[PDB]
């Protein structure tokens, strides 16, 4: 199970950043994914997450509405659209695996950093 | 919030009958 | 199981019917509700009491000119049998608690449904669904982690027998077979 | 009309629909009376049981036979 | 659905430090904790409250009580100073939480 992560850059606040994360070694088709973001010198912040077949999404509150999350199960991708930037999202993202049939994330992986000025 | 979950036959036998009404009968045959 | 929406479009465009159980009453209501596709009632597991406890609804999104309510008593190898009528503008309930030992069918042999509830409700009926508790653990976003029968009612020709306490305790369908014709 | 013996021996029934050819109804004997649907009609003659008329009579010997 | 755990422990090497996190959620749902070191991701430590992967050694184990949740680690060594977190979610599925994270010193 690999977990990898790019798109990550550089925006001014206003602006759109869309970022991947490709997986491989596994069923990508049937588990869900999150994604994860830690600003520096803070905590683990969870942003949101989509199912297996990408029937049900969520969000945290403090991105709804701004961010999208969607996956193609044929390139075993993983995507996150994050739209209208604000400088309080600079943060490393984190793409993670939902572990099946229970509540934690099981794999990670690497992270990108995202930052908005 | 509403949640996005979708993803045989049996024989009724004699049962399904209720009273149908609000009236005591008692000791009768009533149709 | 814990209801069922009764209605037509079952939206808010129209009057719906949702008759829902919880642990200390029976609430039933008519809205203009707006539910969802998949509607139902979480429940989890609390680790510390070690019980199901009801968690949030799921049923609609929202509700809306409200015309009727009502809070009664609590009644969802255990049979629980139910018909529902609306005639007159009456929604009729009958019901039926019966213990059981068969797993696949219902059982054989006849036990009479009685009056539960006479609701003037007054209200189109085409559709309904059932309202179902989910288990925490099937929320989950992978892939992996009730069952019911339904049948209809026809116009009918009954002989009920009624015993010496004026308990039904057989019936004849007239139009079976010509035995029983 | 419907023949049967008592329901202390058999819920085997047969019908006979008086007047009807066997052929505008939907062991089919087609009797003077009308057709006779769910007995067997045989050769041997036996002391009447229950009349069907045009000396055919019906009984149970098991099943219904005429 | 909040979760609350002290921003350090300070541990001696060779003690057992207690990295506890409460919340009314928790004296529900199960906690799960993880061990973060400076530049790498998030490692699941416990899960189910008492549960190790394998990838986790005995001296890891945790326990719970009423809406509090504490992580056990004893024996506690130089490769054990990372920040760790409790995460759980809410009744519905809906809503992952992490607690702020407690920086262990050893
Ligand atoms: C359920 O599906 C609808 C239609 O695609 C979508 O708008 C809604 O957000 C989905 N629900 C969740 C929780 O994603
Ligand atoms: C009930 O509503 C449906 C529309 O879903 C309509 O076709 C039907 O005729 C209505 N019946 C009555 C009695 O209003
Ligand atoms: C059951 O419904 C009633 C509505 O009157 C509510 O007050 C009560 O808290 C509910 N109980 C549970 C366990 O949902
Ligand atoms: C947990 O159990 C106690 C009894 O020991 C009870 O009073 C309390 O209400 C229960 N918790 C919940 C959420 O029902
Ligand atoms: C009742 O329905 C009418 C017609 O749509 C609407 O204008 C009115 O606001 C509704 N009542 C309430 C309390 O919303
Ligand atoms: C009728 O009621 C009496 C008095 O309770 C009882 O003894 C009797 O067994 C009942 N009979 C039937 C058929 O229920
Ligand atoms: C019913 O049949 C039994 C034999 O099985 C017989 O003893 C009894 O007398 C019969 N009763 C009637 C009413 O024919
Ligand atoms: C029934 O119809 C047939 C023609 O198909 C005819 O030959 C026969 O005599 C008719 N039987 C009676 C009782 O009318
Ligand atoms: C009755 O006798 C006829 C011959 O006349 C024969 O074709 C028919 O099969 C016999 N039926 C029975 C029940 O013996």
């Amino acid at each position: 199970v690999q977990l990898v992560e790019s798109g990550g850059g550089v925006v001014q606040p206003g602006r759109s950043l869309r970022l991947s994360c490709a997986a491989s070694g596994f069923t990508f088709s049937s588990y869900g994914m999150h994604w994860v973001r830690q600003a520096p010198g803070k905590g683990l912040e969870w942003v949101t997450v989509i199912w297996y077949d990408g029937s049900n999404r969520y969000y945290a509150d403090s991105v709804k509405g701004r961010f999208t999350i969607s996956r193609d199960n044929s390139k075993n991708t993983l995507y996150l659209q994050m739209d209208s930037l604000r400088a309080e999202d600079t943060a490393v993202y984190y793409c993670a695996r939902a572990v099946a049939g229970e509540w934690y994330f099981d794999y990670w992986g690497q992270g990108t950093l995202v930052t908005v000025s | 919030q509403c949640v996005n979950l979708t993803t045989a036959y049996t024989n009724s036998f004699t049962r399904g009958v209720y009273y149908p009404d609000k009236v005591f009968r008692s000791s009768v045959l009533h149709s | 199981i814990r209801g069922w929406i009764f209605g037509t479009t079952l939206d808010s465009k129209t009057q719906s019917l949702l008759i829902v159980n919880n642990a200390t009453n029976v609430v039933i209501k008519v809205c203009e509700f707006q539910f969802c596709n998949d509607p139902f009632l979480g429940v989890y597991y609390h680790k510390n009491n070690k019980s199901w406890m009801e968690s949030e609804f799921r049923v609609y999104s929202s509700a809306n000119n409200c015309t009727f309510e009502y809070v009664s008593q609590p009644f969802l190898k255990n049979l629980r049998e139910f018909v529902f009528k609306n005639i007159d503008g009456y929604f009729k309930i009958y019901s039926k608690h019966t213990p059981i030992n068969l797993v696949r069918d219902l059982p054989q042999g006849f036990s009479a449904l009685e009056p539960l509830v006479d609701l003037p409700i007054g209200i189109n009926i085409t559709r309904f669904q059932t309202l179902l508790a989910l288990h925490r653990s099937y929320l989950t976003p992978g892939d992996s982690s009730a069952a019911y029968y339904v049948g209809y009612l026809q116009p009918r020709t009954f002989l009920l027998k009624y015993n010496e306490n004026g308990t039904i305790t057989d019936a004849v369908d007239c139009a079976l077979d010509p035995l029983s014709e | 009309s419907v023949i049967t013996p008592g329901t202390n021996t058999s819920n085997q029934v047969a019908v006979l629909y008086q007047d009807v050819n066997c052929t505008e109804v939907p062991n089919v004997f087609q009797t003077r009376a009308g057709c006779l649907i769910g007995a067997e009609h045989v050769n041997n003659s036996y002391e009447c049981d229950i009349p069907i008329g045009a000396g055919i009579c019906a009984s149970y010997q098991q099943s219904i036979i005429a | 659905y909040e979760l609350t755990q002290p921003p350090s422990v300070s541990v001696s090497p060779g003690q057992t430090a207690r990295i506890t996190c409460s919340g009314d959620a928790l004296a529900k749902h199960y906690a799960y904790w993880y061990r973060q070191k400076p530049g790498q991701a998030p490692v699941l430590v416990i899960y189910k409250d008492s549960e190790r992967p394998s990838g986790i050694p005995e001296r890891f184990s945790g326990s719970s009580s009423g809406t509090t949740v504490t992580l056990t680690i004893s024996g506690v060594q130089a490769e054990d100073e990372a920040d760790y977190y409790c995460q759980s979610a809410d009744s519905i599925g809906s809503s992952w939480v992490f607690g702020g994270g407690t920086k262990l010193t050893v």
